[PDB]
């Protein structure tokens, strides 16, 4: 009631606040939830795609409340070319060695197997020390086919690069049938990208697969 | 009981650093505003969808859709079925309150060999005829900190114009400054009253000489 | 002699409480999060401007894979979409075709009647789903629109029709033999089950007599 | 040599995390709180069985003091209730009389037609509030009820009437000159603006031809 | 850094007492169930309002109200417009699952000079004719720990009866035990399957000899 | 990165949990929120009033999942008369010396002043050591009247008791006009009670005031 | 600097005891009020000097001295040259506000063989005719805790009367209580509205049966 | 008891280093596999003993020895008395699963003046006719990182061929690459599906131009 009850009151009150504190720290973290950011930013992108092009054909938009067009050859090159800096603050390579991506077909008018799925394994990836804007990749495109007369499996290897310029990895044609893969990343996602199979020469789309990062 | 009480402090000192770090988060949180961002997309998209009303007309509430001439845009008399044409938020005089200053980069692509410079539109005055509220008449000062032969120069001029609620357009023409300056034109289509999309143009054709995205400068 | 160290400790705390209240306060003076029902409407409005491959008589699965299946196949009891999105509840919700359901907006006529923008109300009067043919929820409703904004006369035509799960569209026409009035098409592609893009048509050619963006209640 | 005390501390923690998850888990396996919209309905249902002093043509203020004021005085712009409850928004909500509003339930007839329980739908077709006489929100609606559950014929009578803020009752009657059908009385004394106790009456004597507990949509 | 790490413990030890005390709260919380209480009031009130259906009839969903004969109460065929007469929760066999035991105090006010004693109804068996589901036929054991001349005695008897979903009534008659025992009758009107309101009665008039409120005994 | 970064990771994690902990301790406290209890229990009462009487005229119901009727003369008497104990676990006197209650009129057909308000000040309160079921009170009923011909003020004093038996304080008639006050408490509230002004002899209600505890 | 800072505390702890002891002094100070005491003497002396006005008359401001009939004492119309006969402080209704209670010892020396007991005058009600303000009409309760044959008894009665601003006299007569009680009479001549000098008297002769000095009871 | 408990730790800390070092041993242990090594010797020796069946024939279980034509090697129909010609382990498709990569040094001694370089056989695709299982048809990529005039070059070519279970032979011929590349030929006679013995040869004579021992590359 003195050196006993007046000491356990200046304690049960220390906690009664330590709660109200972390309680807010939560409500705050809820509005900074990065998962919410990308998810929303991702939505923004979809819109940016509908709007008339913000910059010329071969230029990179730096966004922000004050736009600036710089050459795509400058995105992630080591030099601060944009006032805001976008051209240099987001240079993380998504498809890096070891990573695997599973694609679910949804429109196939050309592949030789018209497969249900299509795995995309990234073997190696190296960036040239003097040209940061492009990372070169080596990939194995795996496929599990199965008909009546037989049952085949495939793992065609192909070279390819990833351009931080527009988050688009181009995978050079594996087989000599003029068919290559071109997946362009969301910008904020990186665990799912639409993969278009095209005729390199023409650039004709003839197969769409939604690729998910196999985690 | 010197221990349980002298230690119950190392417990409180913690909350001190916590509460502090928590201040920083509340600062980060004010920068990432959702109800605002969403509004940017709404407007951003509505811009693509395009109001279903002919030029010079005001589209009313997404529920009781209907067109109104901007001569009533915000005149004081309920003209739309939902009265959205008198809704306070549509006619916030503050968008172009005298004293507001807008800056931003003016990229030129049409009528001048200028290097990407900055323009600074600042509202000088603003009258609003009590017998005709549909428009905010205003005077403003346009400055352009651009580099010429040598060092930093400043090409500025006084302007007169108006603000139209219906289209949230701000038109600023030169006060007959016989030095031939391009009238500036801003639209506050961005979901807020802070940012606007502008263009420098010829008062005649309204042909676009340059793109200018301004932002209202903070007063702190 | 004893409280000399406590009398202030409670103060250091009574302190924090304030430095925090002055925070929780500066918090509320900040825009709250947006109701998911809003984002939904955006993702919708947006998704409607994006390009879509499904050819007439086909609608895309609600799954992650935008696969196209024929309208005649949604909600028929057999997984037709790659993932089964054509059969999950969020798709086959009857929420729209519920008896008594009513959607209204401001009809602004552009082709078949003097009438100046007036209130349009398409409300569901009865609706059954034949046990063996789930694809369609046959129904009956009423379309009412004000005539004279002053004496409040109002036209009320009875309708017949169904609701297409695929296109998420309500298609009603006059019952045949009652002054041959109008029909009505409402798309609920707006994201949720309460907003729709209705258009009063002429049964015969489905030609748009007037348009009104509707809400439910 | 150094992590000898840390390698386990992280364990004592990895521990707590589990003893807690095994709690937050046992938590979810517990009935959540009830939507306030439920309690509201109880306080209503209950408050309806309790004794009430207001004599016909009078309804009680929504305040804390159960004062009775005449129906003709609610929502007229002048604080008539001791506390002004007769004028606060939660009372004068137009939520009910909104154009397009529709209420339905299962009508079970007890006095004017063979008909076996069928669906009844009273939906609002238009409604204005004379600027100088706010007490009443004059309106027009339609009452539709299924006839033959098999071929789906359905009766649709047009109605006229108003909505009483006081009694919180919707009172509609036939327009006069159209097969002299029925009228309808709906009490929204159920707690919220979406549930009501409707009864199809005979305009003339307000005698209950049938009753149906309705919901909105 | 022996201090910041050896002290970061006095911080963790706290969470240990906290997490523990927190266990006690989760125990207190399970006792005060809301979604349950509310249900008690609903039923409590509906009992006053009274189903709008005549005796021996089943009231359907508060939206599509309509009466059904309890011979269909829960027979397997959709009889109500909302099918509420087949809704699983209405026909939970578990209410009277064989092995369930109900105890409670039996206050007498009608046909016996008994002191407030306890009764213990325990379901012995339960058949459910596959060609007539509307009823759960069952046998049960009724015991009554009451004090008589001297010490504690036990007046028990075997019973046979049925459970009716429609009214959630459980009727237990004596298995011709020629010792003249009062048939027990329980209604599970309380919003749950745990508690029921019972009465001892004469099989003939169904006249109420005593009030008995039972509760399902916990199995732990 | 060793004795520096591995020590600030076994700390930033101690808090990352101390949050998830108090986070739950909150959700729990939310379901035990006493303010919610009474508020709900209060509702229960309203219902108990509509239901047929649970016990005889002069008996106290102990509630619970197993009801028992005991004489009102036993509620809060010192002896455990009810199996559950209700008759003895809730014996807190609401209207105790010092407390003031403001009543808002809403139906007055008898008071001499037909006043808008009516303050109820509790001067003294004492409980007889051997009869705990009844606490005796001394109260001043204040009134602020004001007409055309004059402007009066009143502070009539009256005796009265509070029966834990049914949470009902009876205030004996102040003036010799046979008018007394009878306020029955919610059971769970205690900051608001309906005050009926009645004719002691008859027990006729002729004035209702909602009394709020002036805090 | 652990010393100069840890010692600067033994300096603050001092102010803690000081500030506290200082609270006690502010309590002692409220008891010895000067502006009040002085007023007691003023009134005390004026009582000896005696208003220079004939009985039933009101003396005005010590500067513009002049007599006014107490029928105007405080009627609402400026009657004195200095208007002192309407000065708020003269007509503070609070002196005899309903609910005020006055207690004190009643020493008897005239019409009763009573032992020095206490009387407790408490104002029941108080009307003030809006067309005649010069008087506060009031009802009150007079109690007298006195000892008789055996133990403590209480001889009380209801009274009716009035308060006169002019003389600050409070007259309380019995409400025809046919038990023969002595009307009480108090004068608030003491410089405040808290204390008054009273006497029990015969309504007829106003002969003084007893002396009674009351004080307003504190409400805390 | 701070000592026996605070010391019982120096006992546990030990197990911590132990358990760790023990991890290293379990890593060393995975490298020295017995059941595998033994198999290498078995095959190694059987190679000397030589199957008692004529070329192009499959030897069955060491108990019920008998010869089968490799056109049935692994066709789906029990052909041997012990059915060893359908035993799963004989027809593990995985030996040459598409995506498998084999590397190793190619020492030349027959048709090219090449310095000991490395070859990298990697299976591109693999079909298996459902009406003729006895063979795995496959396409593959053969690369040879060899040094020529100057620096590191790469001489690669696409190949087509088949895998025969009976002999665990993998034959890879050039896809008509008119650059004249030596067909590669591997036998997986080593007791496992990881290692194989290869030779570069002329498709005609099958004359051996070089020795190449490959190993399946790890995928981690
Ligand atoms: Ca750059
Ligand atoms: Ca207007
Ligand atoms: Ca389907
Ligand atoms: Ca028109
Ligand atoms: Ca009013
Ligand atoms: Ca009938
Ligand atoms: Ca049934
Ligand atoms: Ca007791
Ligand atoms: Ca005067
Ligand atoms: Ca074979
Ligand atoms: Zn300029
Ligand atoms: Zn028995
Ligand atoms: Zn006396
Ligand atoms: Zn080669």
């Amino acid at each position: 009631q003195s050196h006993d009850e007046i000491i356990d009151k200046l304690i049960e009150r220390t906690n009664k606040i330590t709660t109200s504190i972390s309680h807010v720290e939560s409500l705050l973290d809820d509005r900074l939830d990065p998962k919410r950011i990308r998810k929303a930013g991702s939505l923004r992108h979809r819109v940016e795609e509908l709007e008339d092009p913000s910059c010329d054909e071969h230029e990179h938009q730096c966004g922000g409340d004050d736009p600036q067009c710089i050459s795509k050859l400058f995105v992630c090159d080591g030099h601060n070319d944009c006032r805001n800096g976008e051209d240099e603050k987001d240079c993380t390579l998504p498809t890096k060695a070891g990573d695997k991506f599973i694609g679910d077909v949804c429109f196939d008018h050309c592949t030789k197997r018209r497969p249900e799925h299509m795995t995309l394994a990234f073997e190696s990836s190296s960036i040239a020390a003097f040209f940061t804007p492009i990372a070169d990749l080596h990939v194995h495109i795996e496929i599990e086919s199965e008909t009546d007369e037989d049952e085949s499996e495939v793992s065609m290897p192909a070279d390819g690069e990833y351009s931080f310029a527009d988050h688009r990895l181009t995978i050079h044609p594996p087989e000599e049938d003029g068919l290559g893969l071109v997946g362009e990343f969301d910008g904020y996602n990186f665990d799912r990208f639409v993969g278009h199979i095209v005729h390199e020469l023409s650039e004709e789309v003839c197969a769409e697969f939604i690729f998910h990062r196999k985690k | 009981l010197d221990p349980r009480l002298g230690a119950n402090a190392f417990l409180i000192i913690r909350l001190d650093r916590i509460i502090e770090k928590l201040r920083t988060k509340l600062d980060e949180a004010e920068k990432i505003d959702p109800e605002h961002f969403v509004s940017e997309i709404d407007a951003r998209v509505t811009k693509i969808e395009g109001t279903h009303c002919e030029k010079r007309t005001f589209q009313c509430g997404g529920n009781e859709q209907e067109c109104i001439s901007d001569l009533l845009v915000c005149d004081g008399h309920k003209d739309c079925h939902n009265a959205h044409d008198e809704d306070p938020d549509v006619c916030d005089t503050s968008v172009v309150k005298a004293g507001n200053v807008f800056s931003g980069t003016s990229t030129w692509h049409g009528c001048l060999a200028r290097e990407d410079h900055v323009t600074r539109i600042t509202i000088t005055a603003s009258k609003r005829r009590k017998f005709f509220t549909a428009r905010i008449w205003l005077r403003a000062l346009v400055e352009s900190e651009l580099e010429r032969h040598g060092e930093n120069v400043t090409s500025s001029f006084n302007a007169k114009g108006y603000y139209n609620f219906a289209s949230r357009r701000l038109i600023l023409l030169p006060t007959d400054d016989h030095d031939d300056h391009l009238a500036v034109v801003c639209s506050f289509n961005r979901g807020d009253n802070e940012r606007a999309e502008c263009h420098r143009v010829t008062e005649a054709t309204l042909h676009q000489c340059a793109d200018l995205f301004v932002t209202l400068e903070e007063h702190d | 002699r004893f409280q000399y160290l406590v009398k202030n400790q409670n103060l250091h705390i009574d302190y924090l409480a304030k430095k925090l209240h002055d925070i929780e306060e500066e918090y509320n003076k900040l825009t709250h999060d947006v109701d998911k029902k809003t984002i939904r409407q955006l993702k919708a409005r947006i998704s409607n401007l994006e390009e879509h491959h499904c050819d007439e008589h086909e609608s895309e699965c609600r799954g992650d894979v935008p696969e196209c299946i024929h309208d005649l196949l949604f909600c028929d009891g057999e997984k037709d979409c790659r993932d089964g999105s054509d059969e999950d509840p969020e798709t086959c919700s009857l929420n729209i075709t519920h008896v008594g359901s009513s959607y209204t907006g401001l009809a602004t006529w552009t082709s078949c009647e003097d009438l100046n923008p007036d209130h349009a109300i398409v409300t569901i009067t009865a609706a059954h789903r034949k046990s063996f043919f789930p694809n369609r929820v046959w129904l009956r409703a009423t379309l009412s629109y004000e005539l004279d904004e002053h004496d409040h006369t109002v036209s009320t035509t009875q309708l017949r029709g169904f609701y297409n799960f695929g296109k998420r569209e309500l298609l009603l026409a006059p019952l045949k033999g009652q002054s041959e009035g109008y029909g009505v098409i409402c798309d609920f592609n707006l994201g949720d089950d309460d907003h729709a893009d209705c258009k009063i048509v002429v049964p015969s050619s489905l030609f748009v007599c007037a348009h009104f963006n509707a809400q439910r209640y």
